[PDB]
DNA sequence: AATCCCCTTGGCGGTTAAAACGCGGGGGACAGCGCGTACGTGCGTTTAAGCGGTGCTAGAGCTGTCTACGACCAATTGAGCGGCCTCGGCACCGGGATTCTCGA
DNA sequence: TCGAGAATCCCGGTGCCGAGGCCGCTCAATTGGTCGTAGACAGCTCTAGCACCGCTTAAACGCACGTACGCGCTGTCCCCCGCGTTTTAACCGCCAAGGGGATT
């Protein structure tokens, strides 16, 4: 799920 | 002799006449482990012949105990067995 | 260039304090089922097996060395001969 | 019926039952099997035929009728695999075979 | 007491090879000696044979490769070939 | 010491609950199967009590005791994973929680490009993405894996992630293992982008390896990061003794699939190294079995694994059993495998990504074997099928390629006057014939027709041209090579056999193509300067290239047409030799060729590769 | 009562007797004690055994088979004594 | 003129005559001598069947010329037809005896 | 445990065979010197060992039956063992001829 | 190449003591039963031994050169051998004690 939130930030 | 292995080029060897395999640059580093400071040059003649019938005494020993045991694979256990039977027993498999 | 003899030590040390076996291992099992052939015909070794007799065959070379030097120091020499060996393997009742 | 040794059925004349007992009373193995103590005297029969063969004759070497210590002696020493079989043995009242290297004579 | 040895045998033997070859008393006790170290060399090798393969029956099989162990050369060959008709005519009859 | 065990009751209660719950594959599994005796504990279900099962487990003829213990250690063993298998979510879920709150905030922990790195160049948004995961993954102490597809700039991605190391004050020797072929272009990134750092190229003979080592001991010179090969770290004691006596923060480990065994002596090997953290870049971390992906998972997280190795082989180590012949608990380890490797496996596909690259083609062309390589394909299949002899494949696939990598056209009678005519030569006028014959037995046609070019007194033993371009593979390749020349194209070209390119060099030469070639043959030293030449002139067509030196980890930007004239039983060889020229930069529309021989072995071993590709197709998704 | 130097009992001419038989032509001046150390150490050897043997019977008389079973033991067999 | 032998003829004559013969070459009494007191050694008042004492001496005798025979090897070797202390040391540390 | 007789220990004396002591001399051990050749070292070239990887199948290794073989017992008996003669094979002596060493 | 002298072999005669044959009597080997378990055999699993390929790299090899050591020749001196003379102690023959291993 951390590669959703890379681009989540 | 054959095609001269230099200049030649094969993929694969014959591969015959094995027991110059035992080359004698490995002869001088056994000699040299044996404390011999300088080495004549008839001795890798000598040496591949000691080594030879050696090789040929404790592999008909090992033969003869697979045969015995109806198997068809030289176990470890059998060359063990073939050396403790020539007075040089063996440590690192068995006892 | 150096003079030969701190070599001599140089590589007598380094062999006596390691292990390691002193022979390539393909040649010397292809000599092992080169002679093993000889006696019964399609057979199979372990690698253990073989293994074991490298490590016989090496020490057993380095102990006839041990004697071929002595035999050698006895005539005045520093050089190893063919008839240091016969000498030390007579002796000892190989022959 | 009449008894027969084994021996005799064998074709031998070493004892097959005072092998078999030796083989027993050895502690050897807890079972001995039926064709063992055969074996075992057939070749203690040929070992001791042969050596008893080269025996007799270093004995008429020498022009005699007998054998004694030193004739066994003299055929074990001359025969190659006898001497191989028989290398770490002792046998009393044998001797040395005679034999003088090169350079110890006169020159 | 009674002492068992293998003279009698022994005189036999050399009957059957040379019929007017007599033998000493020192030559018989060296025979004695050496059946003896023959007969316990050949068993404890079997012994140790069938000790290896975890059986515990000594059999013509132990005999005879202790024998091919033991005698070198051409004397492990006629030795095995006189043992194995031995043991046929045994049990062939 | 050797005592009385005394079962637990805990350990009893588990043993119960999965000797009544547990399938036939799962009591299978329990050490001492004698199937027999797992079936007899389906008819022993009464499951009374404990000892009422024990009970029935000695009064049924056929069992023993030792099996209670047996599974006693199995359910342990699968204990011991358990406990890992909290520790390793928590490790995701203590991971997985800090990735969230990032988001909450307008800006969040956005680690942009480094200061260090070269102004002029700049990251790519998904090299963005994959620093950050790298850094965050870093702050707190794990090792991770860095799977991206190849092309996508891994190299680059490590190279920015070192340098803000050494923004952060860490300027600690960092080291980096890397293919043969690929040093040479390792050190020239580390500087394009990154040249504060201070590079060793730790690489060469024993003689320039020690100089080097004997300079680095003096402290003759600081230095920040040491690239090495796979073998010189691990060649000489020497070598060991250097990498472990060093201080060591990061280990990179490029192409990490060569690390795939877990029993390869380079494996060990490079755990003894000294390091703080290591790091694996892989295009390919699922080869071919989930117990590879477990040796990395083993190599990249040692010390959460470092005692369990053990259990871990064993219950991967059912590579035997097809997709439904998996028991449900292998699947539920696959799936939680998967769940395992997730926060130490990033990935990104390039096709979802980097939108501006052209998409890629295929064409698998059937190539109709010629009448006499169809005649030679079936009298040594019918010689064969009968039937040592490994030949059943490896010479099988040998006609498909081409008929000139047997012996069929030199009968021993052409051989024989041949060995008795070079005698003539003076290299060879004390040579024995009888000897030289035996050794020509055993050397190809090609290689008599080279032997035969090379000495003077048999040149009259040449093959005509036509017979060595009877082929169906060449009478395609010819075709397609002289398309794409009017194209306006440029060819990779594949090979699995050194013999084949050889013959390829020859087809060529007749063709009058200009080329380049790369193999295991070629020195180290001059393989960038070849992959140069091929990058900058472009009057030279074909780079014929052999499958495993060339295709690993270099960069062919200038072609567009790779074409594979064998393709390999496992399908990821080919994929990395495809994704050679398919990478960032490309501005033609890749187009890769595959050549399969009509009828042959060739078409079996496209279809397993093809069920492999859709196994993992299946199990990335 | 005492006995004490019966390893000069081995005299001279006995060891010039027994290299004659074992074939050497000339001998040094210095092999006679040499012989009888080596001599002493043989027999001190064998009897150690024999007498092992002859306290593992439990016995006062050291009988010719103990020192054959003691030869035997060493790889020394003697054929002609049992 | 008195007839002397050249020196070495009378040993060649010895070494024939010694490698025919069968008999033994030390004296009973002092072997007897010897091994009692060796024997006094290890145990007090011990007790000796003749046949013992004579494998005894057969087991020595042929141990010494074994080791002699050896050493004249050893001899040969070294260019020399004398034998020497060294040479029966070099035999002994050869076979592994010491 | 009591007892026995047979073998080992110990003793006397003599004789005479072997070992100890002495001495010249010769011949071999041993140190030195000098040539010349063969072995060690250095350098470039190649060549094969070693390692990884893929696949296949013989054969080791284990289990379960059950058939035969080997052990244990009983009674029978005749082969070998100890004993006791008895004669010829061999150790020994004595004379003649032969052969080997050595100094003219 | 030779005469003399010393060692050696050959032949014939002698007698003595141990190999060899005959005999009575155990007592171990043989023969016939029965019983228990050891291993021969069939079958099955899966492991590891072997065959093939490529890559890489270090070791093996071929040659050049030089110098250290092995072997031959020389001289000397010292130590061992052959022969002679003297002592001494082994060896044999006969006799007594007693204790220790075997038998009851
Ligand atoms: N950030 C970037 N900007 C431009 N080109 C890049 C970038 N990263 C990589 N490349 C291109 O990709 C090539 C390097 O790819 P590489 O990182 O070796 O692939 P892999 O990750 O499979 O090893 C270089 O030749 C370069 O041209
Ligand atoms: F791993 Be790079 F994409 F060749
Ligand atoms: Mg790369």
């Amino acid at each position: 799920t951390l590669l959703k939130t890379s681009m989540g930030l | 002799k054959g095609l001269g292995k230099g200049g030649a080029k094969r993929h694969r060897k014959v591969l015959r006449d094995n027991i110059q395999g035992i080359t004698k640059p490995a002869i001088r580093r056994l000699a040299r482990r044996g404390g011999v400071k300088r080495i004549s040059g008839l001795i890798y003649e000598e040496t591949r012949g000691v080594l030879k019938v050696f090789l040929e005494n404790v592999i008909r020993d090992a033969v003869t105990y697979t045969e015995h045991a109806k198997r068809k694979t030289v176990t470890a256990m059998d060359v063990v067995y073939a050396l403790k039977r020539q007075g040089r027993t063996l440590y690192g498999f068995g006892g | 260039r150096y003079r030969p003899g701190t070599v001599a030590l140089r590589e007598i040390r380094r062999y006596q304090k390691s292990t390691e076996l002193l022979i390539r291992k393909l040649p010397f099992q292809r000599l092992v089922r080169e002679i093993a052939q000889d006696f019964k015909t399609d057979l199979r070794f372990q690698s253990s097996a073989v293994m074991a007799l490298q490590e016989a065959s090496e020490a057993y070379l380095v102990a006839l060395f041990e004697d071929t030097n002595l035999c050698a120091i006895h005539a005045k020499r520093v050089t190893i001969m063919p008839k240091d060996i016969q000498l030390a393997r007579r002796i000892r009742g190989e022959r | 019926a009449k008894a027969k040794t084994r021996s005799s059925r064998a074709g031998l004349q070493f004892p097959v039952g005072r092998v078999h007992r030796l083989l027993r009373k050895g502690n050897y193995a807890e079972r001995v099997g039926a064709g063992a103590p055969v074996y075992l005297a057939a070749v203690l029969e040929y070992l001791t035929a042969e050596i008893l063969e080269l025996a007799g004759n270093a004995a008429r070497d020498n022009k005699k009728t007998r054998i004694i210590p030193r004739h066994l002696q003299l055929a074990v020493r001359n025969d190659e695999e006898l001497n191989k079989l028989l290398g770490r043995v002792t046998i009393a009242q044998g001797g040395v075979l005679p034999n003088i290297q090169s350079v110890l004579l006169p020159k | 007491t009674r002492k068992e040895s293998y003279a009698i045998y022994v005189y036999k033997v050399l009957k059957q090879v040379h019929p007017d070859t007599g033998i000493s008393s020192k030559a018989m006790s060296i025979m004695n000696s050496f059946v003896n170290d023959v007969f316990e060399r050949i068993a404890g090798e079997a012994s140790r044979l069938a000790h290896y393969n975890k059986r515990s029956t000594i059999t013509s099989r132990e005999i005879q490769t202790a024998v091919r162990l033991l005698l070198p050369g051409e004397l492990a060959k006629h030795a095995v070939s006189e043992g194995t008709k031995a043991v046929t005519k045994y049990t062939s009859a | 010491s050797s005592g009385e065990e005394v079962m637990e009751d805990g350990y009893k209660g588990k043993i119960l609950h999965f000797l009544q719950d547990a399938s036939i594959g799962e009591l299978t599994l329990i050490p001492q199967c004698s199937q027999k005796k797992a079936q007899k504990i389906t008819e022993l279900r009464p499951f009374n009590s404990w000892e009422a099962l024990f009970t029935k487990m000695s009064k049924t003829n056929g069992l023993s005791e030792d099996l209670i213990w047996h599974c006693k250690t199995l359910i342990q063993e699968r204990d011991v994973v358990i406990r890992l298998m909290n520790k390793c979510e928590d490790i995701s879920n203590k991971l997985t929680k800090q990735v969230t709150m990032l988001t909450g905030n307008g800006g969040g922990w956005n680690i942009e490009q480094p200061s260090i790195l070269n102004q002029s160049l700049s990251l790519k948004p998904y090299q963005k993405v994959g620093l950050n995961w790298l850094a965050l993954v870093h702050k707190h102490g794990l090792n991770g894996i860095l799977a991206d597809e190849m092309g996508l700039g891994k190299t680059i991605q490590a190279i920015a992630f070192l340098a803000y190391l050494y923004q952060e004050g860490n300027n600690g020797p960092h080291l980096i293992v890397v293919p043969a072929s690929t040093i040479d272009n390792w050190l020239r990134e580390v500087n394009l982008w990154c040249p504060t750092l201070k590079v060793l190229c730790y690489y060469g003979s024993q003689e320039e390896r020690k100089q080097i080592r004997f300079n680095i001991h003096s402290r003759y010179e600081d230095y920040n990061v040491i690239v090495t090969t796979y073998n010189c770290a691990i060649s000489s004691s020497d070598d060991r003794s250097l990498f472990r006596r060093l201080k060591l923060n990061y280990a990179i480990f490029d192409e990490g699939h060569m690390l795939k065994n877990m029993g390869s002596i380079r494996y060990q090997h490079l755990m003894t190294i000294n390091a703080n953290n290591r790091l694996l870049l892989t295009g390919t971390p699922v080869q071919n079995n989930l117990l590879e992906l477990m040796s990395l998972l083993n190599f990249v997280m040692p010390h959460m694994f470092s005692s369990s190795t053990s259990e871990i082989r064993r219950m991967f180590s059912s590579k035997t059993k097809s997709a439904d012949e998996q028991s449900i608990y292998e699947k539920e380890r696959i799936a939680h495998a998967k769940q395992i490797i997730k926060p130490f496996i990033l990935r990104r596909v390039k096709e979802e990504v980097l939108k501006q690259l052209p998409p890629k083609k295929d064409r698998i062309e059937l190539c109709a074997m010629s009448e006499k390589q169809e005649q030679l394909y079936l009298g040594l299949f019918n010689r064969l099928k009968k039937s040592e002899m490994c030949n059943v494949m490896m010479q099988l696939r040998k006609m498909a390629n081409h008929p000139l990598l047997h012996r069929q056209y030199y009968t021993a009678e052409k051989l024989k006057e041949m060995s008795q005519l070079m005698l003539k030569e003076p290299t060879h006028c004390e040579a024995n014939p009888d000897l030289i014959f035996e050794d020509m037995e055993v050397m190809t046609d090609f290689e008599l027709h080279v032997l035969c070019k090379q000495y003077r007194h048999i040149n009259n033993f040449q093959l005509d041209m036509d017979l060595i371009l009877d082929s169906g593979k060449f009478r395609v390749l010819g075709c397609i090579l002289s398309e794409l020349k009017q194209k306006g194209d440029r060819v990779v070209l594949f090979s699995q056999f050194t013999m084949m390119l050889d013959i390829l060099e020859v087809l060529l030469k007749h063709h009058q193509h200009r080329y380049l070639r790369l193999d295991g043959k070629t020195q180290i030293s001059e393989r960038i300067h070849l992959i140069d030449e091929f990058n900058t002139d472009m009057d030279i067509f074909v780079f014929l290239l052999s499958t495993k030196a060339g295709g690993l980890g270099i960069n062919l930007t200038s072609a567009n047409v790779v074409i594979l004239h064998d393709i390999d039983c496992n399908p990821y060889n080919d994929k990395q030799a495809e994704d050679r020229c398919h990478r960032v930069g490309q501005t033609k529309e890749v187009l890769v060729i595959k050549l399969i021989s009509q009828g042959t072995i060739e078409e079996s071993m496209l279809k397993i590769n093809q069920q492999k590709l859709k196994l993992e197709q299946d199990m990335t998704t």
